[PDB]
């Protein structure tokens, strides 16, 4: 999680530590402010992009690298 | 963690205040409810000695009578004691006493053998999935045979 | 909040509080700024 | 550590630093309404009460004297001699 | 998890208490201020047992403020969570992200995002609780959780559990 | 696909230490790296485009002969020769019948094994559930 | 965050409070009950007693030269290492403006206050489409 | 005050020195310092990631240090870091690097002549460290070849250059004479390839000082309190030198980061970083001989860190070994043939100021109640009441409250009064009789009066000599005075 | 040692040599602002127990 008002990220265990019987949702001791999740869309979306970039080397060098590994001269 | 990595304070090699090593003490989830009562009472005779100069109904009075003997902030200790009764799965120490007789040939790490006692375990696939260190210690035969005793040994109310 | 944490050791348990002259706490913080670590330990190891 | 009472070798007298530190803490304690083991015959100054207890050997403290190695003997002010 | 443990303590007896019966206030202070306390290192100190033979060896007067201080060693019982072993307890409270489960003295929190996906919160429970096809997990419902997290800021513990697998969820 | 994870395509060239596992639910080629990450949390879908078979890391296993047709049949046989271990050929002895009972068990197995139209196999699975009772009976 | 501190007597609370700073004691006190709110006040004239951001801003500076204990094979390179980052800064045209106008108003026999307003009046406009060069005199003029 | 905390209070028993691993810096650091700007780019609060971001400690007695909270008088300031573009020498160790390099093959990292030498068998004897490295460096500093085996051994076979310091630079020459000045990265890389057993023997400690830590890679940025700004007249919020040198470091770093990302004249670079190496050097110590003084825009030198500790007035001599103190007074002395040998006459005007916090007990509560009625001004009075809760109250500005109720265990800061012991001292004070404890007697006009006999120990006379008075603030330091 | 003559160069060697400085000197204790084991500080004051019978 993260409080944008402080612009600072937090994680689950902080949240449950920061949670309350009254506030079933999270405040922000720095900001006294409700938090927002994070890393959900961007990173998943990000890594798949590099996966193709990682794929971009598959038929390229790494295959031809193994084509060097046949003899390794 | 799960892999039987408890804290250095709780390392299998424990020490008492007189220094010699001893077994780590881990408790089945209701005889711990028993030793507590023993203590609270043993204080209830004692706190009152210096002061001189189903069960579900009675447990509360049993509890709360001992409560005044203690520091009163401890219905949160009762929060376990209440739990410890609600989720009690024994009585009558020899119940455990025989069960503890029964278990403690296990050849198993105490967090396990206490966990097996503590746990309402019907299946023997249970352990190898519930207590995943318990997949190749004792097989379902020696497991469930005890569990099958445990089922009857689950003395209910 | 009653929470302490030496990150960099990820410790939140083994903490102590000490009274020292501020001009010492300065001095340490200037031995650090020159990359000297004056670690302070509250019990003896050489014995 | 803990030289046994029959082997205590240090002086049986009270060093003047022991006397000064004893009367300090004792007076400090009295000034915190610690109970008083003597009849304050009109006295109201915590240091002067302390000098009175000490003269009656009624201070319930004990001196832990460290040797240079690290071990220590223990004397109770009631048994040390004052000059 | 429960244990019985040999622990030590340092308590400062303020100078007023230095009468003949100081030892009494020591034990009194002990139970009154060690029982029912969470510590990040040991857990919830529950029962000070062996109330007779507690080691109370010898006190030192701190130089300023002239208060005695004692190092008392004793034996007691403690609920200590971990990560990766199944624990049972009835829910008490609840939220939108999950429901707090009161186990021992620790109100564990199990969050659905760790529990099996088939029970997404059917928020329609009053009192709030989760209704799944296999079972409906209510406030005082019995639940068997494995603990998949913990935190120990000193004098506090919050843990994390899940019931995603078999033998889990409701009881 | 021969030596790289169908999920992350980490080649055995690029991760020689890659260890492939599949599950009896679907028998999917995959590296352990995904395996743990996928089911370190708990029972969910297989990380395959087109697999919504909810499965669990304890059920995971290691292929031996890479023949997911034999291995499943081997598993089918393993499932059979566990309960259908209650088959009687030596316990039967009649050379034709011991042939037949084996043929019968194998036909029951082949029904599960051939798997082309495995619903008589499901009927045999009922018979296998009956075998779970017949290996009990 | 708001990172802000305010003092108020928690035993009067009546106001945005009536407190006074007893400097010579290093205290602030509720002017009603005399509870001291906060102490160890830090001095306020001795600070600059021991001793231009309106122009020189945040990119700071420090005159670097040669000490007694340096030979010319290290001194002149301090004159040859200082010269690598004079164009990332337009500040030559910032300072050499001031230096120029300082050279001007001073040679013009002017009060040193005008020098500042011109050290300002450059710095405030200092680049505009209206300016767009225009000989860089007329402004300094 | 100071707020109650819970961590158990201990006392320091041991200091373990030792260098700083660049990983450790980063693990400590709360902030990556990047922009030389101090303030926010809008002439307002402060540039985050700037030279004092709020996550470092804060001052203004008005903010909260958003890392660890509020009090400018609780936050000890939290450390931030800078990671240099390329590694540089730490001035304190150039000599202890040049020396070291002359004791290890500059190619494989192994030591030069080892225990198979006889005197190495004689060197590694020494139980002392700083001489082991000394005696070893006598043997190894003159051999020049990474030998391979001399049985009665490591190899690497290379000739070992000769080295000389020249203003923050180590230039090595072989013979094969390659007078190529040595990069740091080689040395850094060299060092990272030395046996634990070697540098251990060499005199280091693999937990607290790897030799490869004498080369700075990351940089720890002290929080503001180490280098506070003088917020003066709303625009002369002047800045400490250490802020400047840090800016000047950060710039000279910021530049050199580009000059590799954007082209490489490969001699401008060789100077560019050798510039930054100069800034870091003079930051630690701007007093280095064989180098140019790094001056200020006043043309005065820059107060290096080393300068802050050097002589008197440094931290050690002038702030730790001795310091200025509260509860003291100083005035001219006079004689008095009518005071006892141990009294001192204290001007009423001074006794009204110095003060002694007494604890309310049954034995004085009424008497202390009286003083609090006299209040601050009339003499036998008092100036503050301290509530057991650590709370303090000015007696002026409490006439509004008027009557005050004392309770046991409260503390009253009364004036000093006759017979209080005070410590009296006459400087220079070069023997223990120059500080004796006297008993107050409060008298009129403003000199200290002392008996005449006491004058020869203090070595005083009455031609304007002044003597200092120190009041003990506790019940137990009092008895230290009266009894010792 | 650092408090006498050449404060920093001494402090560097210590930091290089990972000197462990055990704080038994008066001068070390002064810097930490502790009670030096000196004179009245050269022993501890323990609270007697048996004598607390009365
Ligand atoms: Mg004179
Ligand atoms: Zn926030
Ligand atoms: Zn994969
Ligand atoms: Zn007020
Ligand atoms: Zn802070
Ligand atoms: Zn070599």
């Amino acid at each position: 999680y993260m409080c944008p008002i402080c612009l600072t990220k937090y994680t689950q265990l902080e949240a449950v530590q920061l949670l309350n019987f009254d506030r079933t949702e999270f405040l922000c001791s720095l900001c006294d402010e409700p938090l927002v999740e994070d890393d959900s869309g961007k990173k998943n979306k990000e890594k798949q992009d590099k996966l193709n970039r990682l794929m971009d080397q598959i038929q390229p060098i790494i295959d031809s690298l193994k084509k060097i590994d046949d003899s390794r001269i | 963690a799960a892999t039987l990595q408890l804290g250095q304070e709780f390392q299998l090699k424990q020490i008492n205040h007189q220094g010699e090593e001893e077994e780590l003490i881990a408790l089945n989830l209701s005889e711990a409810r028993l030793v507590i009562k023993e203590a609270l009472v043993e204080r209830r005779r004692a706190f009152k000695r210096s002061q001189k100069k189903t069960r579900e109904k009675e447990l509360e009075s049993i509890d709360v009578l001992l409560e005044q003997t203690t520091g009163g902030n401890n219905k949160d200790l009762k929060n376990t004691m209440q739990y410890l009764t609600n989720f009690s799965r024994f009585r009558d120490q020899e119940t455990v006493g025989a069960v503890i007789q029964l278990l403690k040939s296990t050849g198993l790490h105490p967090f396990e053998v206490a966990q097996l006692g503590s746990l309402a375990c019907d299946t023997a696939d249970e352990a190898k999935t519930l207590i995943p260190s318990l997949n190749n210690k004792i097989s379902d035969d020696e497991l469930e045979r005890i569990l099958k005793e445990l089922s009857n040994l689950e003395t209910l109310y | 909040h009653n929470q302490f944490e030496c990150k960099g050791c990820d410790n939140k348990i083994d903490i102590y509080q000490i009274h020292i002259p501020y001009a010492a706490k300065l001095l340490f913080q200037e031995l650090m700024a020159m990359n000297i670590t004056p670690r302070l330990y509250t019990d003896r190891s050489r014995d | 550590k803990a030289i046994p009472k029959d082997q205590r070798a240090t002086t049986p007298y009270m060093t003047k630093y022991e006397r000064a530190r004893i009367l300090g803490t004792r007076a400090l304690q009295i000034s915190m309404n610690a109970p008083v083991f003597v009849d304050l015959e009109g006295e109201t100054d915590p240091l002067r009460i302390a000098m009175k207890e000490l003269a009656e050997k009624k201070i319930p403290l004990v001196i832990r004297r460290y040797l240079p190695d690290g071990s220590f003997e223990d004397w109770s002010v009631e048994e040390l001699i004052v000059d | 998890m429960f244990f019985i443990k040999d622990l030590s303590l340092n308590i400062t007896l303020h100078p007023s208490f230095f009468g003949p019966r100081m030892k009494q206030y020591l034990k009194t202070k002990l139970l009154e201020e060690v029982e029912g306390s969470c510590t990040g290192k040991f857990g919830y100190i529950l029962c000070v047992l062996d109330y007779d033979n507690i080691d109370i060896q010898r006190g030192r007067i701190l130089p300023t403020d002239g208060s005695a201080e004692f190092n008392v060693k004793y034996r007691a019982v403690v609920f200590k969570p971990f990560k990766g072993e199944v624990v049972d307890g009835t829910v008490v409270s609840c939220s939108q992200h999950g429901f707090e489960v009161q186990v021992g003295p620790m109100k564990v929190f199990v969050t659905k995002h760790l529990m099996p996906q088939d029970l997404t919160f059917n928020a329609g429970s009053n009192p709030p609780s989760y209704q799944s096809s296999e079972d409906v997990i209510t406030i005082k419902s019995r639940i068997r959780v494995k603990i998949e997290g913990c935190i120990s800021q000193v004098s506090s513990i919050h843990a994390i559990g899940s019931i995603k697998e078999d033998y889990l969820g409701a009881i | 696909n021969k030596d790289m994870c169908p999920i992350c395509k980490t080649d055995r060239y690029l991760s020689p230490d890659v260890k492939f596992l599949v599950n009896p639910e679907c028998y999917h080629r995959i590296c352990e790296s995904c395996v743990d990450r996928i089911f370190s949390l708990g029972p969910a879908q297989c990380p395959y485009k087109g697999c919504d078979k909810i499965l669990r890391k304890n059920k995971f296993k290691t292929q031996i002969f890479d023949d997911v047709e034999v291995e499943k049949e081997v598993d089918i046989r393993k499932r059979v020769f566990n309960v259908f271990n209650k088959t009687i050929d030596d316990f039967n002895g009649d050379l034709v019948e011991y042939n037949k009972y084996l043929e019968e068990v194998e036909d029951i197995i082949y029904k599960l094994d051939h798997g082309i139209d495995v619903a008589k196999t499901e009927e045999k699975l009922r018979t296998y559930e009956e075998l779970n009772k017949q290996l009990i009976m | 965050p708001n990172l802000n501190i305010v003092l108020t007597c928690p035993e009067c609370k009546v106001y945005p409070p009536k407190i006074v700073e007893r400097f010579s004691e290093g205290d602030v006190v509720c002017a009603l009950c005399g509870l001291v709110l906060s102490d160890k006040l830090v001095d306020t004239r001795s600070e600059w007693r021991t001793f231009n951001p309106l122009l020189d801003g945040n990119n700071l500076s420090t005159r670097i030269g040669k000490g007694e204990t340096t030979d010319m094979r290290f001194t002149k390179e301090l004159n040859k290492a200082q010269g690598k980052n004079v164009m990332d800064k337009k500040d030559n045209e910032v300072q050499a403006a001031f230096a120029k106008i300082t050279m001007l108003c001073d040679a013009a026999e002017l009060p040193k206050i005008v020098k500042d307003c011109a050290k300002e009046a450059y710095k405030l406009c200092h680049d505009e489409k209206t300016l767009k060069g225009k000989s860089m005199e007329s402004i300094m003029a | 005050g100071q707020q109650y905390s819970s961590a158990p209070l201990r006392t320091v028993k041991e200091v373990q020195f030792g260098l700083f691993s660049p990983e450790e810096v980063r693990a400590i650091s709360v902030a990556k310092i990047r922009f030389p700007e101090t303030m926010d780019e809008t002439q307002t609060r402060a540039k985050i990631g700037g030279l004092n971001d709020p996550r470092l400690g804060s001052i203004d007695r008005n903010l909260k240090c958003q890392t660890c909270q509020e009090g400018m008088n609780e936050c000890p300031g939290h450390f931030g870091h800078i990671d240099l573009a390329k590694p540089v020498f730490h001035v304190g160790f150039i000599a202890k690097i040049k020396k070291v390099c002359e004791c290890v093959c500059m190619h494989c990292g192994k030591l030069l002549l080892d225990e198979h030498n006889e005197l190495m068998r004689q060197a590694l004897a020494i139980k002392d460290s700083k001489k082991r490295f000394a005696a070893i460096w006598t043997l190894c500093k003159t051999k020049m070849v990474c030998e391979t085996d001399v049985p009665s051994r490591g190899g690497c076979g290379n000739t070992q250059p000769t080295i000389r310091k020249d203003g923050l630079k180590l230039v090595g020459s072989w013979k094969k004479p390659e007078l190529r000045v040595l990069s740091t990265e080689e040395i850094l890389n060299i060092f990272k390839h030395i046996s634990v057993k070697d540098f251990t023997s060499l005199g280091f400690n693999e937990v607290f000082s790897r030799p490869e830590w004498m080369i700075l890679t990351c940089l720890p940025v002290p929080p503001p309190p180490v280098r506070p700004s003088i917020s003066f007249n709303e625009s002369q919020r002047g800045e400490d030198d250490l802020t400047f040198k840090l800016a000047d470091i950060l710039k000279a770093n910021i530049s050199l980061e580009t000059l590799e990302h954007n082209g490489a004249p490969h001699h401008a670079i060789e100077e560019a970083e050798s510039l930054l190496q100069f800034h870091v050097a003079t930051y630690m110590d701007n007093d280095i001989a064989g180098q140019p003084q790094a001056l200020q825009k006043s043309g005065r030198p820059v107060k290096s860190i080393r300068a802050r500790l050097k002589g008197k007035e440094g931290r050690i001599r002038g702030n730790l070994m001795g310091k200025r103190v509260d509860f003291s007074a100083r005035t001219v002395i006079s004689g008095d043939p009518n005071l006892e040998l141990d009294q001192v006459g204290v001007p009423k005007s001074i006794a009204k100021t110095l003060t002694y916090p007494e604890v309310v007990t049954p034995y004085n509560i009424d008497r202390l109640t009286q003083l609090v009625r006299n209040g601050p001004n009339e003499h036998p009075g008092a100036k503050y009441v301290i509530r057991d809760s650590g709370d303090r109250i000015d007696l002026r500005y409490s006439k509004r409250a008027g009557d005050i109720q004392l309770q046991y265990g409260w503390k009253v800061e009364r004036h000093i009064m006759d017979n209080d012991p005070v410590l009296f001292n006459r400087q220079p004070s070069l023997h223990k009789m120059s500080m004796m404890a006297h008993r107050v007697k409060v008298i009129p006009y403003s000199t200290f009066r002392l008996n005449l006999s006491v004058t020869s120990p203090y070595n005083a006379d009455f031609d304007g000599d002044e003597m200092n008075l120190h009041v003990p603030q506790s019940e137990e330091t009092r008895a230290e005075l009266s009894q010792l | 040692r650092c408090s006498f003559e050449e404060t920093v160069e001494i402090l560097f060697e210590a930091g290089a040599s990972a000197e462990l400085d055990d704080c038994r000197g008066v001068s070390e204790n002064v810097i930490l602002g502790q009670m030096a084991p000196i004179g009245t500080g050269a022993f501890d004051v323990m609270i007697d127990e048996e004598s607390l019978v009365k």
